[PDB]
């Protein structure tokens, strides 16, 4: 009856160096428990964080469980290393629960030196389609499905870490003018169709577009170099780190150095060839990549 | 099987006084801007540059 976060992910971890695929079965009232836990560490911390460095700052996972731990592996297990998420840790890939929990129980553990934003897929009408409704039916039930959908409902949305980066899951939005437009929002919130919270976890650069154009993806907009440059001037920060896009490199640079996009699921599907990236912000803020071949 | 975490020093700075100090980041040089991972690879990783990384990546 008193639920052990040492234990799970003790019990998480045991499948290090095994085959990818074998899964974890932690008890539903377990899972329950990294939820409601972590939700409520999500709440009391604010929605725009402030980090200082040293931190290692990582873009979509997509239930790839064994990626997850390889990152961790080279990266550092927490605490060894600060963490920033990025967002999009369900979906797509086969073990989203395994995936997730982790995450969770790292936050549970190191609240405030381990952090997770909201992606796109932290989203319940987004990820009852794209793959983790389905997990959590096949593994546990309905209930433990809208379990998650209030733990989702209260990330944090954007962090700015050491007054000079600026980090998101999608990108830019045009009705950001203040940060404190961020700090507003209230939780818990899903992510509506249109606005400033849409638009910073849905929006993607375009290298070839001046301003603000249309999304492929049906959702939001896109936005030109311009826009960021003029950004960061007005907001007198230096680089915005986001993810949402798959690149080849697992790293990938936009408008001179001014934004980078990271992902972080190596062979994306099966179908991308990608690798993986993790950007390395050291205590004096000197700035690298970590690069996963895929496996 | 066990970390060093008795001594975990919080980053989450959103009440507390603006850091005194301030700085501009930087990326390290282009020929030690990258360590690349993977069972190829070795364990410490391999330090390459930007267009080094894409031969190792796409041969
Ligand atoms: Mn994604
Ligand atoms: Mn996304």
């Amino acid at each position: 009856q008193p639920v052990d976060v040492d234990n799970i992910i003790d019990r998480l971890l045991e499948v290090r160096g095994s085959k990818p695929g074998q899964q974890v079965d932690l008890e539903e009232n377990e899972i329950r428990y990294l939820c409601s836990k972590a939700r409520s560490i999500f709440i009391k911390q604010p929605i725009l964080l402030e980090l200082e460095a040293p931190i290692k700052i990582c873009g979509d996972i997509h239930g790839q469980y064994y990626d997850l731990l390889r990152l961790f592996e080279y990266g550092g297990f927490p605490p060894e290393s600060n963490y920033l998420f990025l967002g999009d840790y369900v979906d797509r890939g086969k073990q989203s629960l395994e995936t997730i929990c982790l995450l969770l129980a790292y936050k549970i553990k190191y609240p405030e030196n381990f952090f997770i934003l909201r992606g796109n897929h932290e989203c319940a009408s987004i990820n009852r389609i794209y793959g983790f409704y389905d997990e959590c039916k096949r593994r546990y039930n309905i209930k433990l499905w809208k379990t998650f959908t209030d733990c989702f409902n209260c990330l944090p949305i954007a962090a700015i870490i050491d007054e000079k980066i600026f980090c998101m899951h999608g990108g830019l939005s045009p009705d950001l003018n203040s940060m404190e437009q961020i700090r507003r929002v209230m939780r818990p919130t899903d992510i509506p169709d249109v606005g400033l919270l849409c638009d910073l976890l849905w929006s993607d650069p375009d290298k070839d577009i001046v301003g603000w154009s249309e999304n492929d993806r049906g959702v939001s907009f896109t936005f030109g170099p311009d826009v960021v440059n003029r950004f960061l001037q007005k907001q007198d920060m230096e680089l915005i780190c986001r993810a949402h896009q798959v690149v080849e490199d697992g790293y990938e640079f936009f408008s001179k150095r001014q934004l980078v996009t990271l992902f972080s699921a190596p062979n994306y599907c099966g179908e991308f060839d990608n690798a993986g990236a993790m950007m390395s912000v050291d205590e004096s803020l000197l700035c690298s990549f970590q690069i996963l071949k895929p496996a | 099987i066990s970390v060093q975490d008795s001594n975990v020093q919080s980053i989450l700075r959103n009440g507390k006084p603006k850091k005194a100090r301030i700085s501009s980041i930087k990326f390290l040089d282009d020929s030690q801007l990258i360590k690349v991972y993977g069972d190829d690879l070795p364990n410490q990783g391999l330090q390459v540059s930007p267009t080094q990384l894409k031969k190792i990546l796409k041969p």
